[PDB]
């Protein structure tokens, strides 16, 4: 869970070559759903990041 | 009794609307509505609504 | 606890450079940003590791076991 009360679980896991991957190469450590955000309304996480 | 007659009719609490749905069975924009939630925190409002042209119900979720 | 060995996300070794970045910062009196520059890691996925990791181990260490 966050600092946001968007508490989940761990779906499956990937490795990096098919975890998606951006220019410089950051490949990202997870990966949640889009459409936690805005029923859930938590603005203040988006923030933070 | 003009006064009287005044203060006999009571409350006329008139649902203020917008016009973006149409109605369920009369099928035209005049759509009032209200908010509060009714279920748990997990979920957001209900999103009430009452139709004026015909003075249909109904909800969206 | 120690620094990690090697960032969570990119995978280069960090650990040799945890020292190293202290006395950057103990006699160098330089910003650290411009240290973490300086020490050499230009991607931000290696560098959260370093501004972020905690030293819990000497706080553990100041006991006296056995
Ligand atoms: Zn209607
Ligand atoms: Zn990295």
């Amino acid at each position: 869970a966050s600092r946001h009360g968007q508490k989940g679980t761990i779906g499956i896991t990937y490795r990096r070559e098919d975890m998606p991957f951006t220019a410089e190469g950051i490949v990202p450590d997870l990966i949640i759903n889009p459409h936690a955000i805005p029923s859930r309304m938590t603005v203040a996480h988006l923030i933070e990041c | 009794a003009k006064q009287n007659l005044y203060n006999a009719q009571g409350a006329t609490i008139e649902r203020s609307v917008t016009d973006r749905f149409t109605c369920g069975k009369c099928k035209e924009k005049k759509v009032s509505y209200y908010q509060l939630q009714t279920r748990s925190a997990d979920e957001p409002l209900t999103t009430f609504c009452t139709c004026e042209a015909c003075g249909n119900r109904w909800k969206f979720s | 606890m120690i620094v990690p060995v090697r960032c969570f996300s990119c995978g280069k070794v960090v650990g040799d450079k945890w020292e190293s970045y202290l006395n950057l910062l103990q006699e160098d009196e330089l910003d650290e940003g411009t240290a973490l520059s300086r020490l050499g890691l230009k991607r931000y996925c290696c560098r959260r590791m370093i501004l972020t990791h905690v030293d819990l181990i000497e706080k553990f260490l100041r006991y006296n076991p056995l």
